[PDB]
């Protein structure tokens, strides 16, 4: 059986695997009440990749497709509907027993970045393009990726092409404000609000007495406004890549863990990492866990269920 | 209820080819680990070729590299084995399997997989 | 002991929006009617939006359908006014009162409730 | 000023309220000694739902809940302990202001009915299940219901699953013999028996002297041995959902009704409904009431409390 290992990378060399953003903290949150059934960075130990994730850091919340038409919409801007296929190009099929193409956005939110086009027919026979400002809004009914088609909107009035190659780069959110429902708990309605979400990766929580989830945070930009909000992630990217390589098989259901200072030797705190692909600490409080940023966590070996963790 | 079902397999002399389907319900090869096995009477399992989701990872048997090929219609949720110069050893029964999951390990060993068709016979006469 | 404690109110512009908190104690809204009614200087009350018990019927009032909306916390003993796109017309302290019991009607007269609360304001400026 | 109407239902169209059971008699008892007081079957006449009443026939002495773990005990048969969500599946939050989840029985008995199990994971990807019958005993110190969870036994040794959707399907009393305490009138204390029940229902009891409650009364199956146990409710659940549908504000404290033979057009007695959901009538006899089965109680006017009954 080959080995389990995680890679050394200091927490500023990690990403976040639901937005692409680079790590900025460790974070608990005990008292959450939400279910926790994020899509992206969906990855167990032996490294079966879940949900909508997939290994590109540019594919997370990225969409490829075409718009088919402008659209007709009450609220604020202009809106545009395009067909999204898979990220490689190829199209996508929506009985694929995925919830989603992958990457597709795993919250609600209205998810703020740049949609760009590069014309297919062509000026030296050289293409046309624009990009524009664009803004997805993953609560709304018209968010039907699974279905092969999302809305998104622009400030621009009218310089977006039918039945062009369009690619979308997320950067954000444009708002936290009440009506732009952001909530990074609550999943889209892939199909549509009257339909039921299909081969989720499975909600994640603590089983034993004293311990919470333990995040990788990552601060995300906002168009405007006011606010802090933040993605958290079970696992960065990175794991999810390594441990895809990897496949080393599970000899249990918990893997202990240790958070090292490599500066010192010394073990700041271990952390149980769960089968599904998700840590559990034993600490008792909210916020940001203060740890040397070249720190790491280090396989230390496989364990019961019932294993009691140091108190953080 | 996941089925797999097997066909393309027929009588051909040595040298001839066949393409060999799976067809699977209740599971799609897109995001599925499949594998093809060949049972002839009297001898033991054989693992031919196998795939992950993406196709990005497969195993060959040595016996079979250069003689066989696989390839996807996942519109169709259909893969192939495409057995392109057929030896005399070939002769068996084929079937296929599926194993739950989007990895990249491709499983050489039956009881790892998760599902299996009956198959369809390949004899190799003269 | 009945107190209703309303939040969330501040200055906003014309198209903005804001979330209305209406906390009880002495009291669960998941067994009790309640609503919320708005005062202005200078115009009478009226009535905004209300809920039964357990959620199953309601009233909204026609100036504000389409972009009020209501939700509740059952275990923090809260319910919210969600006003996802405000109008200049909505100027106003909002507050939130409760009808003891469970029952089908919801009443849209602030005498008929047993409690209320004293408020929070929200002003629609440019 | 909506107008008060009772539903024009045969008596063999009435649902107990108490317990899932069909009427099978009207019924008095003017020397009963106790305080009468059930939780079940409350509804007062302007449709406000009181104790623990729901409206669903289904949910009337049902349970919805988990089977934690088999447990130790004395008396006969196997033993085990679930958590009770409400009928709805949503989690029962204790400090809600009613005296137990919607629907919890209101008497000391021990109740007979069915135990089913469906289980959450996955064979054609179906769930296992199994079914046995089991008994609640509702005076027991394990019954909490309150507290969110509950005991009960089976014949059956070993075949039920912890960790698993368990419903419960009331069919009845296991006994009435002596070491099984059915008293119809006596509380369940649920949340265990040095608490104080809560947020109960009032008490009914007639206040004109010459009066007597007048019940809708059903006979209970019972799983083996002597006896003819009934149980009797203020109100059919029919009328409770009448109620609650039509919001009618009580005009006084008393409404006056009559039981009408359509065969004849004739009353054949007259009872006073009364604001909190009761009937009283002028009878000096305990027993059934003999009327015909298609009869029905309409309702004649808004009359005060010093109004006189003609007898029965």
């Amino acid at each position: 059986s080959k080995p389990f290992t995680l890679p050394i990378l200091t927490l500023g060399e990690l990403t976040n695997s639901r937005f692409p953003l680079p790590i900025d903290v460790l974070y608990t949150n005990p008292n959450e009440s939400a279910i926790v059934q994020c899509q992206n960075g969906r990855c167990t130990l032996d490294g079966e990749l879940q949900g909508t994730t997939q290994l590109l850091p540019t594919g997370i919340c990225a969409f490829r497709g075409k718009v088919t038409q402008q659209v007709q919409d009450e609220h604020r801007g202009t809106h545009w509907n395009m067909t999204v296929t898979n990220l490689n190009g190829t199209p996508f099929d929506p009985t694929e027993d995925v919830p989603a193409p992958l990457g597709t956005p795993d919250f609600s939110g209205q998810i703020y970045g740049v949609i760009s086009q590069r014309n297919t027919n062509t000026e030296g026979n050289l293409p046309a393009n624009r990009a524009h400002e664009a803004v997805i809004a993953t609560y709304s009914p018209k968010f039907t990726p699974k279905l092969g088609n999302i809305q998104f909107s622009t400030w621009e009035t009218q310089d977006v092409s039918s039945g062009q190659p369009t690619k979308f780069t997320p950067v954000g959110l444009a708002s936290v404000d009440a009506n732009s429902h952001f909530d990074q708990w609550t999943l889209p309605s892939y199909s549509g609000a009257l339909t039921l979400n299909m081969n989720l990766a499975p909600s994640v929580a603590p089983v034993f007495p004293g311990e919470c989830l333990l995040f990788f945070r990552s601060f995300i930009p906002l168009k405007g406004g006011y606010g802090n909000p933040a993605i958290d992630c079970l696992m960065p990217q990175e794991w999810v890549q390594h441990l895809y390589q990897e496949s080393a098989p599970s000899l249990s259901d918990v893997a202990l863990v240790r958070y090292v200072n490599p500066e010192t030797g010394r073990t700041l705190f271990e952390a149980k990492l769960h089968r599904n692909g998700f840590l559990t600490v034993a600490r008792n409080s909210a916020g940001p866990v203060v740890a040397p940023t070249n720190g790491y966590f280090r396989f230390d070996s496989w364990v019961n269920q019932f294993y009691t963790l140091a108190p953080m | 209820q996941v089925q797999l079902q097997e066909s393309g397999g027929g009588l051909v002399q040595a040298g001839g080819s066949l393409r060999l389907s799976c067809a699977a319900s209740g599971l799609t090869f897109s995001t599925n680990g499949m594998g093809w096995f060949r049972q002839a009477p009297g001898k033991e399992r054989e693992f031919v070729f196998g795939v992950n989701w993406n196709g990005g990872n497969s195993y060959v048997a040595d016996s079979v590299k250069g003689r066989f090929t696989i390839s996807r219609d996942n519109a169709k949720n259909t893969v192939y084995l495409q057995m392109n110069s057929l030896k005399l050893e070939d002769t068996a029964v084929y079937y296929c399997a599926a194993k739950m999951g989007r990895r990249l390990a491709v499983s050489r060993t039956l009881e790892e997989y998760d599902f299996r068709g009956q198959g369809t016979q390949v004899t190799v006469s003269s």
